[PDB]
DNA sequence: AAAACCGCGCGAAAA
DNA sequence: TTTTCGCGCGGTTTT
């Protein structure tokens, strides 16, 4: 549904899916996929924007120190699991 | 020295502090002094992505099972 | 009820 | 100025 653990899932999906890419490509890919949900309000998008954008960073992070993926200024790109 | 307290640092360390507790078995008490004590909501930014990747997983409560 | 978890988002340090 | 992202106050979930 959501937190770290429902987002960390989505971005590690999209550089692999996506071999190169950037910070920008996955957040507004993301944040739109979870907007056009059918369960979702209009009036709460700007929200949720701001939230989902914050969240990844904790995800490239840590996914980053896993040796997983890339990011090399403004760079990211995967490698792989172990 | 923002870098110093980054949550990239203490993932390191955690892993470290992981692969080595052989068993596969963690508990999150002692990663939490080990790791900077820095405060524990930061232990919970780590689990949670490697619980969404599906390289760990929770095992009891305060602890956690590596892959 | 107590202990564990972990959403959130402000505001200051790095680009 | 904009991009990153430390930090920790409460609210939720498990025990």
């Amino acid at each position: 549904g959501k937190g770290l653990r429902h987002f960390s899932m989505k971005v590690c999906e999209k550089v692999q899916r996506k071999g190169t890419t950037s910070y920008n490509e996955v957040a507004d890919e993301l944040v739109s996929e979870f907007t056009n949900s059918n369960n979702h309000l209009a009036a709460d998008s700007a929200y949720d924007q701001k939230n989902i954008r914050r969240r990844v960073y904790d995800a490239l992070n840590v996914l980053m120190a896993m040796n997983i993926i890339s990011k090399e200024k403004k760079e990211i790109k995967w490698i792989g699991l172990p | 020295s923002r870098h110093e307290k980054s949550l990239g640092l203490l993932t390191t360390k955690f892993v470290s502090l992981l692969q080595e507790a052989k068993d596969g078995v963690l508990d999150l008490k002692l990663a939490a002094d080990t790791l900077a004590v820095r405060q524990k909501r930061r232990i919970y930014d780590i689990t949670n992505v490697l619980e969404g990747i599906g390289l760990i997983e929770k095992k009891s409560k305060n602890s956690i099972q590596w892959k």
